[PDB]
């Protein structure tokens, strides 16, 4: 009341006091300056074919018009006009101003992730040598290029992840995208997906664009069994478009001027349907792999669960681990959660033993019939 | 005619264009690149020998 | 404890004190480099850093090895003292100004500078004076010492024409007087405002003496002392401007909303320095109810208005709506307002962080705004402690001589 009309009154002091500013000073923060920008140009952008000898002469197709021979103007560099550029040309006398970035395809710029999603290293506890091989490709020539120079080495420039699905592959990505430094870029297997025919191509074409560029760069490829994995021929003609885009995908990642500063992560759920063309390393060389967290990983998951929630303490969290010999931790966050959602039943505020044991036999036993894994185990 | 030429070829942008035939009644037949087909009895600064459709 | 649980690596030391050389930025480097404190590595990197540099910068690397090290309190006096005494003027009077630095309850270091002081118009220990003067008010705050201001007055007394001596004259001995018994209109403020009008050259004399000034009237409760200074002090816009000040520094803020109208009305005033602190007072004022702090100064246009805002955020935890302000306010093209953005915008916060900075990397790729760029890196990575050095920084746009004392807001552990 007293905070709330004493803040009334100061905050509408100040509005309307300031009113007599906004009654008495009678947009303009850019009008003169864009005024000033009506000397300026309206600057047709083009693209190049080659150009001339003894001179400059340049040729251009500008999109769609025609096609030009024109000059340079006086504020250009003779230099770097050259071949298939995107160029910025006068629209009266037909003259090269500035050249530019060239065509990157739109619906491809909105998979650079542009943000940072928040997951730490913390919560893949339990798969330690994993996370050890993943950082020794991924983290360390980018911080550091002075082990793999000093004893004249190159990094694998390409790891391929698979498992059981739920084991953490998404999350490993998201942890190392949390401290990748880098241009990660995100790649979904069915963005290579288009209506017509040898278009996929082209994505993967301006994706290489793109790393080309931007030197030191991250590319996540993520469920490629859509991307293509194996060549079935018969006499019907079937799954071949997707087969181009996954030769596509394979000749200019590596083989003839290999790719630069650029590596690839892939993440399969059945690494089994794959052609060993994407097998053979040089291009996918460290098979990082995941299990299931055999006895302890299950207890550091239940501390990882475990550590920012309402539990009762007094409670040991080996016995729990103990019920649950083929999991994921996707179960075990089931696990905790419906723990929980057995004290939200009661009005509590800490979590019982019986709960988590409630817990466990409302997951594990019941649900084990779906329970998406005695079928993916054999990675069919 | 060095002024002519100068007052011609000194206008930089050239329309590039295809040659369709070559008629004799000498006579060169241009589809342009904006696809306007112009017919001119006039070849001017090329040879015959160096044009072919 | 802090060598302890942190643990911090090289590669900012290496990269963020790897982007390029031209004794300026590479200076502010190794300021960059020097506040970085995982042990005083940055200190002790060999030589030929420091002899790249040059004269107020050599106050300020002089003064660095102070910076890295506010503590090891025997292992000052055996790290300073290779740079104590030496041939240079700027390495022995920023070295005890690096003295001053490190601690607050030595004392000891006072006699070797304190004895030097007098040069009777502008010798060598007048620049010990003001790395000695201002960093031992960095050192002491008594019930009101009174020797060192007995010291103080063949200061103002000495008067160089180094504003410096001036102004850590003023600034020291208002960290030695802020909080003072409802302030006090005692002879040595007195003094310095008589002796104030006695000399009316270079202004920045009658802007850092009414800092000193508002510092002594900071510790009022109900201090009628700006009727009395207002009573000797006021007159063409220099000393209403210390008339200004000390109508800043009285008033630190309670629901008294009559000067926030006062604001109003007197915020438009055709002299426009009284507008840039009178309005600046509002984040001292405001404060707590931080709520009402967003105002329209970005929707004016007295480009140093936008500056005061660009103070008024500062270095709290910074809401999205104050990194919001630096939407705009990070975009503009001034070097001096441009370079007020990344001081108070990596000050709000000590990717995310480093966002802003790459587009300020973006933004430019002068050298003002290099400068900037590192102060902002630097930044990156009512107590009245914190409340005096950046008063202390706002005339900014000035020499690097004025920069030379730009590392003396020591407001943080
Ligand atoms: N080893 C683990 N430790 C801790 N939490 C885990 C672990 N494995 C999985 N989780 C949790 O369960 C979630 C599911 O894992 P994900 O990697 O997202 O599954 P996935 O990689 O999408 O598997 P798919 O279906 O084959 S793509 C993770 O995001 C974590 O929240």
């Amino acid at each position: 009341q007293v905070e709330d009309d004493i803040q009334q009154l100061l905050k509408k002091i100040n509005e309307l006091t300031g009113i007599k500013e906004s009654d008495t000073g009678l947009l303009a923060a850019d009008k003169q300056t864009l005024q000033s920008e009506q000397p300026l140009q309206v600057a047709r952008c083009t693209k190049i074919i080659n150009a001339d000898s003894e001179d400059p002469k340049y040729i251009i197709n500008v999109k769609q018009f025609a096609k030009f021979v024109v000059d340079l103007s006086d504020q250009v560099a003779p230099t770097d006009i050259e071949e298939g550029m995107r160029v910025g040309v006068d629209r009266n006398k037909y003259q090269i101003h500035i050249p530019l970035p060239p065509k990157i395809d739109p619906t491809v710029t909105m998979m650079q992730v542009e943000e940072k999603p928040d997951v730490t290293y913390s919560d893949v506890g339990g798969c330690k040598e994993q996370i050890e091989k993943l950082r020794e490709v991924v983290e360390t020539p980018l911080l550091h290029p002075e082990r793999f120079v000093n004893l004249g080495i190159e990094p694998p420039k390409g790891v391929l992840l698979f498992g059981p699905p739920g084991t953490g592959k998404t999350l490993c990505a998201r942890a190392v995208a949390n401290r990748t430094d880098a241009c990660f870029i995100r790649v979904i297997g069915s963005e290579l997906v288009q209506k017509y025919v040898g278009e996929g191509a082209r994505m993967v074409r301006e994706l290489f664009e793109m790393a080309r560029t931007k030197k030191a760069c991250l590319i996540f490829f993520d469920e490629i069994d859509a991307i293509g994995g194996a060549r079935f021929d018969d006499g019907a003609g079937g799954d071949n478009e997707v087969q181009r885009t996954m030769l596509e995908l394979i000749n200019q990642l590596d083989g003839f001027d290999p790719r630069g500063n650029i590596k690839v992560l892939m993440a399969t759920n059945r690494p089994d349907t794959l052609d060993p063309a994407l097998m053979r390393p040089g291009r996918l060389d460290r098979k990082i792999e995941f299990s299931l967290p055999d006895l302890e990983g299950r207890t550091h998951i239940f501390k990882i669960h475990a550590r920012s929630m309402s539990v009762e303490r007094d409670i040991r969290f080996e016995l729990l681990a103990r019920l649950c010999p083929n999991s994921t931790g996707a179960e075990i966050r089931s696990v905790c959660t419906e723990a929980g959602m057995f004290a939200i039943r009661a009005r509590r505020k800490i979590a019982t033993e019986k709960d988590f044991l409630e817990a466990v036999n409302k997951v594990i036993k019941s649900y084990a019939k779906f329970s998406a894994t005695p079928r993916y185990m054999t990675y069919n | 005619e060095n002024s002519e030429k100068i007052k011609v070829n000194k206008t930089l942008p050239y329309l590039v264009s295809n040659v369709i035939e070559l008629l004799d009644v000498k006579c060169a037949v241009i589809k342009t690149s904006t696809r306007q087909t112009y017919f001119l009895p006039v070849i001017g600064l090329v040879d015959a020998e160096k044009l072919k459709p | 404890d802090d060598i302890y649980k942190t643990h911090l690596e090289n590669n900012r030391f290496g990269g963020s004190g790897s982007q390029v050389d031209s004794a300026r930025m590479n200076l502010a480097s190794s300021f960059v480099n020097g506040f970085v404190n995982q042990d005083k590595l940055l200190t002790d990197d060999g030589n030929k850093w420091l002899y790249k540099n040059k004269d107020h910068g050599m106050l300020s690397a002089a003064a660095s090895l102070g910076m890295i090290l506010l503590w090891d309190v025997d292992g000052g006096l055996t790290q300073i003292d290779k740079y104590l005494y030496s041939s240079e003027d700027y390495i022995k009077s920023g070295a005890l100004l690096a003295c001053g630095i490190v601690n607050s309850g030595v004392r000891n270091e006072c006699d070797p500078a304190l004895a030097l002081l007098s040069d009777y118009v502008l010798h060598n220990s007048n620049t010990m004076r003001l790395g000695s003067i201002f960093g031992l008010g960095l050192a002491y705050a008594g019930s009101n010492r009174e020797d060192v201001l007995t010291l103080l007055l063949p200061v103002m007394g000495d008067s160089k024409s180094s504003m410096e001596v001036a102004g850590v004259t003023a600034l020291a001995c208002g960290m030695i007087a802020v909080g003072s018994c409802n302030g006090d209109v005692t002879s040595t403020i007195l003094q310095t405002i008589m002796e104030k009008s006695e000399t009316e050259l270079k202004d920045t004399y009658a802007r850092w003496l009414p800092l000193g000034l508002g510092l002594n009237h900071l510790g009022k409760g109900e201090a009628i002392e700006a009727i009395l200074a207002a009573l000797e002090v006021v007159s063409e816009p220099f000393r209403s401007f210390a008339n200004t000040l000390v109508d800043v520094c009285a008033y630190a803020g309670s629901g008294n909303v009559l000067k926030v109208q006062q604001l109003l009305h007197i915020c438009s005033e055709h002299f426009d320095s009284k507008e840039k602190e009178e309005d600046k007072d509002k984040k001292e004022k405001k404060d707590k109810d931080k709520k009402e702090a967003p105002a329209d100064m970005g929707a004016h246009q007295g480009v140093a208005v936008l500056g005061i805002a660009l103070i008024a955020m500062g270095e709290e935890i910074g809401a999205e709506m104050a990194l919001r302000t630096f939407g705009h306010l990070l975009r503009y093209g001034e070097p001096t307002l441009r370079r007020a953005v990344p001081l108070a915008l990596a000050l709000i916060s000590v990717s995310h962080d480093a966002d802003p900075e790459v587009s300020y990397n973006s933004i430019f790729a002068a050298r003002l705004a290099a400068m900037l760029r590192q102060l902002a890196q630097y930044h990156a990575k009512k107590g009245t402690l914190t409340l005096c050095p950046y008063h202390s920084d706002r005339q900014l746009m000035s020499q690097v001589a004025v920069a030379g004392l730009l590392t003396v807001l020591v407001s943080f552990l």
